[PDB]
RNA sequence: CCCAUAGUAGGCCUAAAAGCAGCCACCAAUUAAGAAAGCGUUCAAGCUCAACACCCACUACCUAAAAAAUCCCAAACAUAUAA
RNA sequence: CUCGAUGUUGGAUCAGGACAUCCCGAUGGUGCAGCCGCUAUUAAAGGUUCGUUUGUUCAACGAUUAAAGUCCUACGUGAUCU
RNA sequence: UGGUAUAUAGUUUAAACAAAACGAAUGAUUUCGACUCAUUAAAUUAUGAUAAUCAUAUUUACCAACCA
């Protein structure tokens, strides 16, 4: 019912570099 | 599950309990 | 009378289980075991 | 004839200038925008700092870990500075003003969406820590009245001692540790992994040696 | 995490105490184990599970004889929970060529070469 | 009475006494003094 | 003398303590006059006297009270405490209070 | 349990402030008793505590609760040598 | 858990149960004179109204009552109804 | 029941250390008045803490709601 707001965080998707 | 730290007394696993229990003063 | 809410032995509010006196002698054997072990494998 | 003693004499000691309790605020100054993790390790085990008498010789003591807002600090404050006689006695606190933020979602909404906002601050304390720390020209009869009644509104298990009580509740452990007939204690079979029983157990178990459990502290445990 | 252990060098440092309640000698040590195991190997982690096979403990009360050697004592530190660990005797020596079908390991830990099944006279 | 888990005497005519089973406080000079163990 | 001074000494009419102060048996009949003699219990009845005449002939203490209505009351110390003495003492006072009115 | 007289209603403030609204001092009589620790009085009176005397109160100062809806819930047991 | 179906509001019918008691009973305290009340302990045998508007549960209002109790029972009960 | 706003002279109304406005008084002005100008009097819902800012309960306003 209620809607609720979104996160304001992006990227921070990178993997390992090995 | 549950935290470690919990605002209760959380139950110990069994094998925890009987230690506590040889090891009394 | 009695509930234990949910499963028994998982959760926030299990079933309480007590030491019995033969558990802590059942213990304690073991533990002379192991602590003679310790002194086989210091020489 | 009943035998009279004699008296201590306070008069050597000195009375700041503003002894009662100053006021602690609701959030620090400027106010933080970068939220935080829960890390609940910070009111588990014992504590590393306010663990010793500085100026007075009184004090509330914490026997368990907990997280104290505005509402314990006002409490403290007012009990205090209402009970206690200001030409003879002064307080001071042990404890830094709330600092860590809690935040909280909105009333209604489902999980997800994000992180809460901030909504108030708090401050960690450990166990083994004072929280209040008094003196002046008073005994520890006079102050343990008051300071007991606070000690039993504050969200952990507190008490209030003395520089002699400390001291003498520490030795007393001590001599349990060493007179103790039991040769199976905690420390030795969890550093030893006897019985394997590190697989139920947590690392600070080495250090804690069986006489903490989440934010409660066992005394009686040796 | 549950991780493995690493046991301090003190916990394997017998006392003067400890010579006088077990019956050994710390300036003639003992050459050989005698290992049994005495506890499972379920529920417990994979890499207790493989030393219990290097060690030829797969079936549990089955005596075997080890040397008491830091290498074979380092692989027991970690499975010392599950076996029990006893010294091999020698009252009559090592087995000879024409004793090795008369020997006998008794609950003692002595090997004896003359198994003769027979009262003793005395 | 007034149950209580706390008992406590209010004056110095207030008296303890145990009686079915549980403490009670009496006071024959102020009968508000009395207290019932909860 | 408190337990005392509550009842009063209305009926009571004289009150007499013998006693040989060298004995070894007279500390009870001593300690029953120290609260009779009491400012608190002598103020109930002015007109109720109060006697103490010591003695050295070693003879034994008794306490001797006259009452209004004629009756008396004997107590003789030497194997009675000043407890027993006094609660004897106290019944007597409501009794005969009692019939009297 | 027992018992309580006195410089004095200390000084100042106050309409009044008398051990006890506040500030200052907190000395002294008597074998012994605070220029008063707690109630109380409009202010006073008045009741206790700390005192002497009497003689053994010759204590603990480590914890204080509990209630839901078909019907409580194995039966029982404190004393014959740890198997 | 159930979508190769566990029919969902309120009401009618019949009610079963808890007590954290609305009335009736027995007690303690009161800033309880008495008459009325406030508060707490104990008590669940018995009882707990009829009407106007609203689909209503509630609510408001009218007239009464010793009292017009709070809840659970698949928000009791549709192979009984509406 | 719920939260959200709420309060300033006698009233009316910006703002809290108290500003202006209606009315009141006062003079100045006019033959006398009205208007106008000038002057004067006049207040912060009250309770507890920070020391004048958060709370505290009121106060009236303001929207919310059995259910299928
Ligand atoms: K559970
Ligand atoms: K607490
Ligand atoms: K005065
Ligand atoms: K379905
Ligand atoms: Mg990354
Ligand atoms: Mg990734
Ligand atoms: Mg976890
Ligand atoms: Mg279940
Ligand atoms: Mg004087
Ligand atoms: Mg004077
Ligand atoms: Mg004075
Ligand atoms: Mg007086
Ligand atoms: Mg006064
Ligand atoms: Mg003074
Ligand atoms: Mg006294
Ligand atoms: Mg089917
Ligand atoms: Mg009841
Ligand atoms: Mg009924
Ligand atoms: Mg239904
Ligand atoms: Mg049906
Ligand atoms: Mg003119
Ligand atoms: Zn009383």
């Amino acid at each position: 019912k209620k809607s609720g707001g979104s996160s304001k965080n992006l990227g921070g998707k990178s993997s390992g570099r090995r | 599950g549950s935290k470690a730290v919990t605002r209760h007394r959380r139950v110990m696993h069994f094998q925890r309990q009987k230690l506590m229990a040889v090891t009394e003063y | 009378r009695g509930r234990i809410p949910g499963r028994q032995w998982i959760g926030k509010h299990r079933r309480p289980r007590f030491v019995s006196l033969r558990a802590k002698q059942n213990m304690i054997r073991r533990l002379e075991i192991e602590a003679e072990n310790h002194y086989w494998l210091s020489m | 004839v009943k035998t009279l003693l004699p008296v201590p004499s306070f008069e050597d000691v000195s009375i700041p200038e503003k002894p009662k309790l100053r006021f602690i605020e609701r959030a620090p100054l400027v106010p933080k925008v970068r939220r935080e993790p829960k890390n609940l390790s910070d009111i588990r085990g014992p504590s590393t700092e306010a663990t010793e008498f500085t100026e007075g010789n009184f004090a509330i003591l914490a026997l368990g870990g907990g997280y104290l807002h505005w509402g314990h600090f006002e409490m403290m404050r007012l009990t205090i500075n209402r009970s206690m006689d200001p030409k003879n006695m002064f307080a001071i606190w042990r404890v830094p003003a709330p600092f860590k933020p809690i935040t909280r979602k909105s009333v209604g909404h489902r999980m997800g969406g994000g992180k809460g906002a901030i909504d108030h601050y708090v401050t960690p304390v450990k166990a083994g820590r004072l929280v209040v720390e008094m003196g002046g020209r008073c005994e520890f009869e006079e102050v343990q009245g008051f300071l007991d009644q606070v000690a039993h509104k504050l969200p952990f298990a507190a008490k209030a001692v003395s520089r002699g009580t400390l001291e003498k509740m520490r030795k007393d452990q001590e001599e349990r540790e060493r007179n103790n007939q039991n040769p199976w204690t905690f420390e030795r079979i969890a550093t030893a992994n006897m019985l394997g029983i590190r697989k139920v157990l947590s690392p600070y178990d080495l250090t804690h040696k069986g006489k903490y459990w989440g934010k409660f502290y066992m005394p009686k445990r040796v | 995490k549950f991780t493995r252990s690493r046991i301090p060098e003190k916990v394997f440092q017998a006392s003067p105490e400890d010579h006088e309640k077990y019956g050994g000698d710390p300036q003639n040590p003992h050459k050989l184990h005698i290992v049994t195991r005495i506890k499972s190997t379920r529920r417990r982690p994979y890499w207790e599970k493989d030393i219990i096979k290097m060690l030829g403990l797969e079936k549990a009360h089955t005596p075997q004889v080890h040397k008491n050697i830091p290498s074979v004592n380092a692989k027991l530190k970690v499975v010392k929970h599950l076996i029990r660990i006893k010294p091999l005797k020698l009252p009559q020596g090592l087995p000879a060529e024409e004793n090795m079908s008369n020997t006998c390991l008794k609950s003692t830990g002595e090997l004896v070469v003359q198994w003769h099944l027979k009262p003793v006279e005395q | 009475f007034k149950n209580k888990t706390v008992l406590k005497k209010r004056c110095k005519d207030c008296y303890l006494v145990k009686r079915r089973g549980r403490w009670y406080v009496y006071c024959k000079t102020h009968p508000r003094h009395k207290q019932r163990q909860m | 003398a408190a337990a005392l001074a509550r009842l009063g000494l209305r009926p009571v009419k004289q009150v007499r303590v013998q006693f040989c102060p060298f004995e070894k048996n007279v500390e009870s009949t001593r300690t029953f006059l120290q609260t009779v003699s009491s400012e608190k219990v002598r103020s109930t009845n002015l007109n109720c006297s109060v006697i103490a005449d010591v003695r050295h002939d070693g003879s034994e203490p008794c306490v001797d009270v006259l009452f209004g209505d004629g009756h008396r009351l004997i107590m003789r110390g030497a194997h009675l405490t000043a407890l027993e003495m006094l609660t004897a003492f106290a019944s007597h006072i409501r009794a005969r209070d009692a019939a009297g009115s």
